[PDB]
């Protein structure tokens, strides 16, 4: 869909125009639950390998916590920049196309008559 | 096989009964050829007579079942002069069931082709009374 | 290094002869004087018709006539 | 194999999967079909019985009438249009044709008859590399030919590849068939919402891969071909018969699992086009699929098949195999239906 | 579309150079030399107006100047050339270097008769100018009016109004 | 996923085989040069959606230029009714489309 | 007649691939090949390829084709109705396309095909002291550079390949 | 359009069917295939040389190279399957059925 | 065109010599005489496959006499050295893993 808009300048994970978008907080409940998900993968890795779920291996545990959270806050920046585009050419494409959004007249209910069907 | 549909649909319902008789006969027809060919295809048959019997049993099984649904379905647009209705649709899908249940030689596949193939004729009428697409043209 | 060399001039020459002529084909171009003038002879081969520019004023590299002085040369091919 | 001869190997099959996806020509894409099929030939024949060498043979015959329908494809692109761009098609026959060969490299239906066959005939790494990554580069090409695509002829395609990969694995016990009859019915899925939105067969193409992947892991860490085989895994390591059934649930399109997100984005952005018929047989269609994902989970992890008494001395020793990313791809595979907006990456 | 507009056949007719290959290629550098200009002139109207029929007047000083080159050898200096083309004229391949003392006569005799010397290696070779008199093509490729492109994106990046808008996901 | 790495990186890996209208060697043109040139710069920029309706007329002539099928079209009606005419006695071939006239230089 | 050569050469090339696309054996179906590739080579040589001719004889039928039939005899042993049934088949249906194209100047199979020889589709102008196609194949090494690395990779990939999977074990 | 292009696209389509519709060998498929790729070569010099494009010169070599190569792997797979069932017949090939 | 005359020539003086040494000793009408899978080799495939591919590698190095009168010469003496070095390496992988063997 938005194919033209990254063609100019392909492969940019993050543009320069990203940087002007309000970055993800680190209390982004989104990437909590990324943190969650690599916090279940360290339960899973020592479930499969017969270890202490709980237990073993809290520095694997962690790397799998904090790698999750690392790839989570990038592929949330994105997804905010690739919303704020398409927001962003909506509206530019309404604004430069007035004959095609045509201002449509609010008429309150005093007007609008609408059929009546009993409910008996 | 497209231009058989158009000359199919394109004809008022219970106007021209033969013309449309022998338009879903040739549907049928064509459609009994596409199941025979890949019948043919993927399973090998005995000898040539017995391809060509196979060809020749599904190709008038599937010209059978369109000729009665065709009829059925003109003869009760005109008996009960509604033209765009999908009763008569019903009445001629149940027909075409009751026809596959005569030539599969058993009573139960044709209830269950009544019922279902009953339904579909009736969904087909109307999708095209609402104009139903199935192969949509991309818009957004 | 030396003793392996030999053993292996020793044992199998043909294939020797094959890596140190191979050797020779890869280093000895980027070493050599001449490199620089087989690409001077094939940029300097005209196979096209030399499509002359339209004189707007100031061009004075471009020459007029061929016999004149300013332009490229090939004295360096006549003499080598 | 020679461990380096198989990374030079899985380096050219990736490298011809790469060379389609970054090209701008048409000779360099058949030219990385050509690598990737070159490459993954000895992967298929890794272990030399007579099933890896019908099977190489069955897929080289595919490959091979696939790659030189796309070359004609091309031919008459170069007649129609005279360049290479990897664009469009200027010819509606050569966009058929295209469409085929493409078709016939997916091995979606009714070109699907080798998928099953080549998948059963070779190893589960092999043909965890078969049902993945080669899905990657025809889908490639596919996003690329968009505008010249006929529309009847891939739902059709489409259609004909979720009812076939259906009805195949509900006949099944042997696994690598049940997962490439799922490889059909899920490139149907794919397609079918191409031509409306690239991106959701992009999501598609991924949470299937993450899925396919999982499962294959499982497969490959239980060393279970069969049904039967995968029957006994609860009394092996019992945790592997939770993860194939959260696996499972999640690729019948089950919520709150994510193998859900691909195909209600499907029916999400097929609506919006005005067509209900087709999301609604698909949806109804992909219950076969869900039918025998939940004969594999009944003989798996929510009943107990008997085991036998040798597993005594299995129970005392661990899985020393690499059971590369496999809880990784367990959690993407199941709990990532609430990140569903993420597909916007994908834009 | 529209009708083609050729030159009638009295535009068309010059006197020919109705000489061989060999003859043309025996005086080649002295033709090179001697009739430049014109040549040169009308090459820069054939690559310009990129048109045969915008060439005519151009083509028709070329032969007229080839024309004149040929009778100024004929007068002075016919035999050593006609010595010297027949020897060009034996070789299939008619090479230059099988031919260099008839060269040699010729080249001697044109230069003590008619004063014209050879070029050297490299200068019929080079790119010359010419100054014309006539105007640059303004659109010789007959190209239409371009499309204009679409708009350009403008203006800072908002963040997205209400998050995805994916049906209840308000981020 | 055309991953445009060609011109994320700035290399030229296939972009020289892609067009007719690119540098050849030798400075060879092709037989529809200025046809393809004419509906690259045409077609450049605007969208393939936009190309199929405003560089229609370029396209036709690229694409006639190419297969030559109305060229091929028009001379098989001038040689279907030469021949005709000679059928029916109405025509006889002038001398210069009969080999007896001396071509031109 | 002698204007129509490349379009005769090409209905005997349809007549080969009609002939050992009959399969009547894998010896006479390289025979067949091999004579369709020769043809084929004088319809390529007739629009002036000839280093693409030669390259046809040299290394299609010169290695691949040899190898074709080195392998016939090697996994086949030493050599009727459907074949021969199915050769008048295409051999009719290729008459009758040259019929109508002869009798109409114009036909439809797929798309529309002019019914003049193809001697009217040349260039009318010359090459100078070099072959077009010459050096657009001399081009592979100074403007080809990827093209090269990539067949070059195929080609010893591929001697892996073969090295592997016919070994065995 | 040109007449000859209609002969080498109907040599493809023979070659196509008759790639589609095995008799009894493997070898008359791998044949089929490499007349495929012979009318390919054909019908792509044809548009080279008709259109003076001489980039794509190098073109019909690059595709004899690549679809040899393949041949030379098809080959060997016909190799091993004569050395699995003695023959290089197709019905040879069913285990993959169950 | 004189060339399909030579080969005509070529061709039909060879079919009448083959005419001539298959009916010529068939005059002489003589007496009637009366009187009354193949084993595979991996090597010969081997070398007829690695022909094939060192073929393929030649088709690829035959336009190097055009090739160097280009003005790229510095790419061209790179990819013309790195062809012949891959040829050389197909080479030396067919030595190592026993492929040049018992056909040598
Ligand atoms: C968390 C959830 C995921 C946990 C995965 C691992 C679980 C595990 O190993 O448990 C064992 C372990 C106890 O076992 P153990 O004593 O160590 O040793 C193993 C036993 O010997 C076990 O004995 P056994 O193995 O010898 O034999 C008994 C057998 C018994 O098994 C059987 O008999 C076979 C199966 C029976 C029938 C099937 C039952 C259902 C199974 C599937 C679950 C379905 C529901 C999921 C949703 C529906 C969709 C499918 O197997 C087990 O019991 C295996 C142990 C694991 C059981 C639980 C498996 C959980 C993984 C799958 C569910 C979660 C992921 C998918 C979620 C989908 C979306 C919600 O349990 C725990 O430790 C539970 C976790 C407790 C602490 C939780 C703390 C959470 C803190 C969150 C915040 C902090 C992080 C913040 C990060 C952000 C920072 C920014
Ligand atoms: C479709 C129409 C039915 C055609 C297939 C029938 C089954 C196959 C067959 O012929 O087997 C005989 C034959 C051998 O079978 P068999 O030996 O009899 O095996 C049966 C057992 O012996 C068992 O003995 P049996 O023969 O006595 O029992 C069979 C039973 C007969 O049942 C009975 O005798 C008792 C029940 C009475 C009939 C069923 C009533 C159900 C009413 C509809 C459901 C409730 C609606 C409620 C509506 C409320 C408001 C009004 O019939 C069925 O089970 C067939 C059910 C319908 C099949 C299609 C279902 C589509 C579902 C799609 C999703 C929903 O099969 C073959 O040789 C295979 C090929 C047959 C020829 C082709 C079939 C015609 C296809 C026409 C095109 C249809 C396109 C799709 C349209 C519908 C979907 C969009
Ligand atoms: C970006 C995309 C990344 C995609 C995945 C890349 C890694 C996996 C592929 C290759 C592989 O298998 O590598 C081994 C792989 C472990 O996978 P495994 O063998 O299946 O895990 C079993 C045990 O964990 C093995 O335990 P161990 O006893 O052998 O040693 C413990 C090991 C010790 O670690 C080390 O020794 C590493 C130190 C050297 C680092 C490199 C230096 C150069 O630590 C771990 O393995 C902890 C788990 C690491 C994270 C696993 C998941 C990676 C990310 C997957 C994608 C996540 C996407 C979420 C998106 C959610 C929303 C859509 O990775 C590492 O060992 C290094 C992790 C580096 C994480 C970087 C994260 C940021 C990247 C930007
Ligand atoms: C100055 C610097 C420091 C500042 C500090 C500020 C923070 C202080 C507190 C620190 C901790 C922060 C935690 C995150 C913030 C609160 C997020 C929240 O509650 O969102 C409400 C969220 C929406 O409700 P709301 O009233 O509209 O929003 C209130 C706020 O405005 C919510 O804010 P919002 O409007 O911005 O939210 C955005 C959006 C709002 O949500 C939406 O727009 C709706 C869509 C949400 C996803 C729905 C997916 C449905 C299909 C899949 C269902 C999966 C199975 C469900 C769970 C199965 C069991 C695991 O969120 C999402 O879409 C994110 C996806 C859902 C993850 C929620 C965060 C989890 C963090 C902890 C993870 C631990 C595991 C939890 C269980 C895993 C599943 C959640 O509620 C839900 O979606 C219900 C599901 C449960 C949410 C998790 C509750 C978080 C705390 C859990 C503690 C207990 C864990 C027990 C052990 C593990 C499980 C066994
Ligand atoms: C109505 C006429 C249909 C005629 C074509 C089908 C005939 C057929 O089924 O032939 C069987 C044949 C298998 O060969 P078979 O005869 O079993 O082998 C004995 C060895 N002589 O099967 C084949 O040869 C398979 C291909 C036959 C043609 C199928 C497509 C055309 C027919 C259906 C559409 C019309
Ligand atoms: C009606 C009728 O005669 O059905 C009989 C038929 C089986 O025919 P048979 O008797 O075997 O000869 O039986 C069949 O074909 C199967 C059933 C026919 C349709 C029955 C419809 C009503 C069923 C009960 C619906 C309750 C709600
Ligand atoms: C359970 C399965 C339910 C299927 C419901 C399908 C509903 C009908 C959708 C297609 C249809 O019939 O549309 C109506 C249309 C005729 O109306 P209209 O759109 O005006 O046609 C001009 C088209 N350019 O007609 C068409 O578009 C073509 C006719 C299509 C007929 C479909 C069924 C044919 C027989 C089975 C295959
Ligand atoms: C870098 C330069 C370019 C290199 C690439 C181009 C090479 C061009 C020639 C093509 C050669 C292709 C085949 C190469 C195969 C090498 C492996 C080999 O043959 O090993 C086996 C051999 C021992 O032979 P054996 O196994 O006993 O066989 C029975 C025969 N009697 O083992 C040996 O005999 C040892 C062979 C290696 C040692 C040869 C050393 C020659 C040194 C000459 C001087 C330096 C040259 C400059 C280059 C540096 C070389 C290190």
């Amino acid at each position: 869909m938005m194919t033209g808009r990254q063609a100019r300048a392909p492969l940019q994970f993050l543009p320069d125009e990203a940087r002007s978008l309000p970055p993800p907080k680190l209390t982004d409940p989104r990437l909590a639950y990324i943190g969650f998900l690599g916090y279940c993968s360290g339960l899973i890795d020592n479930a499969i390998r017969r270890r202490p779920v709980l237990s073993a291996g809290l520095h694997r545990q962690f790397l799998y916590i904090t790698s999750f959270v690392f790839v989570g806050y990038y592929l949330l920046k994105r997804q905010d920049y690739m919303y704020a585009v398409r927001d962003h050419d909506m509206f530019s494409y309404i604004k430069s196309h007035p004959e095609d959004f045509p201002e449509k007249d609010k008429k309150t209910y005093r007007e609008v008559f609408e059929e009546f069907h009993p409910v008996r | 096989a497209k231009t058989l549909l158009h000359q199919y649909w394109d004809i008022p319902e219970g106007t021209e009964c033969h013309r449309k008789t022998y338009a879903a006969t040739s549907i049928g027809g064509a459609s009994g050829l596409v199941v025979s060919a890949y019948s043919v295809a993927l399973k090998t048959p005995t000898s040539f007579l017995e391809g060509v019997a196979r060809t020749g049993r599904y190709t008038f099984t599937a010209a059978a079942i369109g000729a009665i649904f065709g009829l059925t379905s003109c003869i009760s647009a005109q008996v009960r002069e509604k033209p765009d209705d999908p009763l008569n649709y019903l009445i001629g899908g149940c027909a075409g069931g009751l026809t596959l249940g005569a030539r599969t030689r058993s009573y139960g596949i044709g209830a269950a082709a009544c019922a279902y193939m009953g339904l579909t004729a009736a969904l087909v009428k109307m999708g095209q009374l609402e104009g139903w697409k199935v192969f949509a043209e991309p818009k957004v | 290094v030396a003793a392996f060399l030999k053993n292996v001039w020793a044992k199998e020459p043909v294939l020797v002869a094959s890596f140190a002529i191979a050797g020779l084909a890869v280093i000895l171009p980027t070493l050599s004087p001449y490199t620089k003038y087989s690409l001077m002879i094939n940029r300097a081969t005209p196979y096209n018709y030399p499509v002359p520019l339209r004189d707007d004023g100031n061009m004075p590299d471009v020459p007029s006539h061929p016999q004149d002085p300013q332009g490229p040369s090939l004295e360096w091919l006549k003499r080598l | 194999m020679n461990p380096i001869i198989l990374i030079i190997i899985l380096m050219t099959v990736m490298l011809g999967t790469i060379i389609v996806m970054i090209s701008t020509h048409w000779l360099l894409i058949w030219i990385g079909f050509e690598m990737n099929m070159l490459a993954i030939i000895p992967i298929m024949m890794k272990k030399h019985n007579p099933r890896a060498t019908e099977a190489s043979t069955k897929y080289f015959l595919t490959q091979s009438t696939a790659s030189m329908l796309l070359m004609m494809a091309i031919i008459i692109n170069l007649m129609f249009s005279g360049q290479w761009t990897v664009m469009k098609l200027f010819n509606p026959m050569a966009s058929m044709l295209m469409t085929m060969a493409l078709a016939m490299k997916l091995g979606m239906a009714p070109f699907h008859f080798w998928v099953p066959e080549v998948t059963q005939g070779i190893p589960l790494s092999s043909g965890l590399i078969l049902l993945t990554w080669q899905k990657l580069a025809p889908m490639s090409v596919l996003y690329q030919i968009l505008p010249s695509i006929n529309l009847d002829l891939i739902l059709t395609l489409s259609i004909l590849s979720i009812t076939i990969g259906g009805w195949g694995g509900l006949n099944q016990t042997q696994l690598r068939k049940i997962m490439a009859y799922s490889s059909i019915a899920h490139m149907g899925w794919m397609t079918a919402v191409l031509l409306y939105n690239p991106t959701m067969t992009l999501l598609n193409l991924i949470i299937y891969i993450i899925m396919t992947s999982t499962m294959f892991t499982l497969f490959m860490a239980n060393s279970t071909t069969t049904t039967l085989s995968l029957s006994h895994t609860w009394n092996k390591a019992p945790i592997m018969t939770i993860l194939v059934l959260i696996t499972l649930l999640s690729m019948g399109g089950l919520p709150p699992l994510s193998g859900f997100m691909p195909k209600w984005m499907i029916i999400q952005e097929m609506t919006k086009n005005d067509s209900i018929i087709l999301p609604t047989l698909m949806a109804i269609t992909a219950l076969l699929n869900l039918y025998f994902y939940m004969r594999l989970t009944y003989s798996t992890a929510l009943t107990m098949f008997p085991s036998t008494n040798n597993m005594k001395m299995k129970w005392q020793f661990p899985t020393t195999k690499r059971m590369t990313l496999l809880p990784t791809m367990t959690v993407l595979s199941t709990m990532l239906l609430p990140l569903t907006p993420i597909l916007s990456i994908l834009e | 579309p529209g009708i083609v507009e050729l030159p009638s056949l009295e535009d068309l007719k010059v006197q020919e150079v109705k000489v061989s290959s060999s003859v043309l290629k025996a005086a080649a550098h002295h033709y090179g030399a001697q009739c430049d200009k014109p040549n040169k002139e009308f090459m820069l109207c054939r690559w310009e107006e990129k048109d045969p029929r915008r060439c005519l007047e151009e083509g028709k000083l070329v032969n007229q100047c080839a024309l004149e080159f040929f009778r100024q050898i004929k007068r002075h200096c016919a035999e050593p050339f006609t010595e010297y083309w027949t020897c060009i004229d034996y070789s299939g391949l008619q090479l230059f270097r099988r031919c260099r003392k008839e060269q040699a006569q010729f080249d001697k005799c044109v230069l003590d008769k008619l004063g014209w010397v050879r070029p050297d290696l490299g200068e019929l070779s080079k790119v010359t100018k010419v100054k014309t008199d006539r105007p640059l093509p303004e659109n010789p490729y007959h190209s239409r009016a371009r499309p204009e492109p679409n708009p350009e994106v403008e203006g800072d990046l908002k963040p997205a109004r209400h998050g995805s808008r994916l049906f209840f996901w308000t981020m | 996923p055309f991953f445009d790495v060609q011109k994320k990186l700035g290399v030229d890996l296939d972009h020289w085989m892609t067009i007719q209208s690119a540098e050849q060697p030798h400075r060879i043109p092709a037989r529809c040069h200025a046809f393809e040139k004419e509906w690259i710069e045409c077609a450049h920029g605007i969208g393939s959606i936009r190309a199929e309706k405003e560089c229609k007329i370029e396209f036709e002539d690229f694409r006639e230029c190419l297969l030559r099928q109305k060229t091929m079209k028009r001379l098989n009606a001038i040689k279907r009714q030469r021949d005709k005419l000679i059928k029916e006695g109405k025509y006889t071939p002038p001398p210069h489309h009969s080999g007896q006239e001396d071509l031109r230089p | 007649m002698m204007t129509y050569i490349v379009f005769i050469l090409s209905i005997i090339f349809v007549m080969g691939f009609v002939g050992f696309s009959s399969k009547p054996s894998p010896i006479y179906g390289g025979l067949g090949l091999i004579v369709s590739g020769g043809v084929g080579c004088g319809i390529v040589l007739n629009f002036g390829g000839s280093f693409l001719g030669l390259m046809v004889f040299l290394i299609y039928l010169g290695g691949m084709m040899v190898v074709f039939g080195y392998t016939t005899a090697m996994a086949t042993e030493q050599y009727n109705k459907v074949v021969l049934g199915t050769f008048i088949t295409g051999l009719l249906m290729e008459f009758l396309m040259v019929y109508y194209v002869l009798k109409d100047k114009e036909v439809e199979i797929v798309f529309k095909f002019n019914g003049m020889g193809d001697w009217v589709i040349y260039d009318t102008g010359d090459s100078g002291f070099f072959s077009e196609e010459a050096m657009g194949i001399a081009a592979l090494y100074s403007y080809g550079t990827w093209l090269v690395i990539v067949t070059g990779w195929s080609l010893l990939i591929g001697v892996v390949v073969i090295m592997e999977i016919t070994r065995g074990n | 359009m040109s007449l000859v292009y209609m002969n080498i696209m109907m040599a493809f389509t023979v070659s196509l069917t008759g790639l589609l519709m095995y008799r009894s060998h493997l070898m008359s498929s791998l044949l089929c295939l490499e007349g495929m790729m012979l009318s390919l070569f054909i019908l792509a010099t044809l548009m080279i040389l008709n259109s003076h494009f001489t980039l794509a010169s190098m073109m019909p070599i690059i595709l004899l190279v690549f679809a040899a190569c393949e041949a030379a792997l098809g080959l060997s797979l016909l190799v091993m399957v004569s050395n699995t069932y003695g023959t290089d017949y197709v019905q040879n090939l069913n285990l993959l059925q169950c | 065109m004189n060339l399909m005359i030579t080969l005509l020539t070529n061709f039909t003086l060879a079919t009448l010599l083959v005419t001539i040494a298959f009916w010529l000793p068939q005059l002489n009408v003589y007496s009637e005489k009366t009187s009354p899978r193949l084993p595979f080799s991996m090597k010969f495939f081997l070398v007829a496959i690695t022909f094939l591919l060192f073929d393929l590698e030649i088709a690829l190095l035959l336009p190097l006499p055009w090739a160097s009168q280009t003005t790229n010469l510095n790419t061209m003496l790179t990819m013309a050295l790195l062809l012949i070095f891959l040829l050389a390496v197909s080479l030396a992988y067919e030595w190592t893993q026993k492929g040049l063997e018992w056909t040598e």
